[PDB]
């Protein structure tokens, strides 16, 4: 299953 | 002057958070980071004792840069015709958690606790410091792999902290709370304790539990690997619906799966090394 970052700012 | 005082390295990488490279201090080669700012994406400033006026960023970071803690430290700054640079520590060697976690799957509940109970520190001096982070998350924590020892960073998101509502938020909204999603509205510490159960969650799990705005507000955890009944039980306390129903810091701190946390150093001979 994907597993990714996710953007703040 | 910026240029003769630090040799610039690699990228280490470049966001929402400006762009940082690794650098050395020439004075006596202590390892840096180091963050460039464009002025035009500077929404939030502040002003110094100074009376320089500042990203937010250097205000917040200054309030937590005193004396020894679980935050990066600002060692010094600049203002450039269109930017803000930022010396910033560089523990050596480095992995951020996010990437931790995505190598080693889901920690053992031993050294989740070791890191929560680290972040809870860091979180707790940032507070007493008057500093709200607003972005609490894996990628936002450093390990320092030797002395075993977090550290938090990019306070680019943060505030003030203040006992009144907040209705604006740049953080990350995966780890943001249902009544963020819902109104726009948020209290700091209930919030910031939100966040920290959604980092828990991630610790122990491998991942986060809510990538959409309905899952935030459903409030329902699915436990996706073999969690303790006393971790699932602070995860979800922290994970309340209601602001008001969340533990305090002191709460989470005394919870029974808090109990006999690692010292940083066995947590790096035992886990790290
Ligand atoms: O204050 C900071 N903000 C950072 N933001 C950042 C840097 C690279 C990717 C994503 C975010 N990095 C640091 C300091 C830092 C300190 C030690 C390091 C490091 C970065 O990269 C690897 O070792």
């Amino acid at each position: 299953r994907k597993r990714r970052r996710h953007p703040s700012g | 002057p910026l240029e003769s005082q630090y040799q610039v390295g690699p990228l280490l990488g470049s966001g929402g958070f400006g762009s940082v490279y690794s650098g050395i201090r020439v004075s006596d080669n202590l390892p840096v980071a180091i963050k460039h700012v464009e002025k035009d994406r500077i929404s939030d400033w502040g002003e110094l004792p100074n009376g320089t006026r500042v990203p937010m960023e250097v205000v917040l970071l200054k309030k937590v840069s005193s004396g020894f803690s679980g935050v990066i430290r600002l060692l010094d700054w600049f203002e450039r015709p269109d930017s803000f640079v930022l010396i910033l520590e560089r523990p050596e060697p480095v992995q951020d958690l996010f990437d931790f976690i995505t190598e080693r799957g889901a920690l053992q509940e031993e050294l989740a606790r070791s890191f929560f109970w680290q972040v809870l520190e860091a979180v707790r001096h940032c507070h007493n410091c008057g500093v709200l982070h607003r972005d609490i998350k894996d990628e936002n924590i450093l390990i320092d792999l030797n002395r075993g020892e977090l550290k938090l960073i990019d306070f680019g998101s943060g505030a003030l902290l203040k006992d009144t509502v907040y209705t604006d938020f740049d953080g990350t909204r995966v780890y943001s709370p249902p009544e963020w999603i819902r109104y726009h509205r948020y209290h700091g510490r209930s919030a910031a304790v939100w966040s920290l159960g959604i980092l828990l969650y991630d610790m122990v799990c491998g991942d986060i539990p809510f990538e959409h705005d309905e899952e935030i507000i459903g409030g329902q955890v699915f436990f996706r690997q073999r969690v303790s009944s006393e971790c699932q039980h602070l995860i979800r306390w922290c994970l309340a619906l209601r602001p008001s129903d969340r533990p305090t810091f002191e709460e989470i701190q005394n919870h029974p799966w808090m109990q006999d946390v690692l010292l940083p150093q066995e947590t790096a001979e035992i886990h790290l090394h």
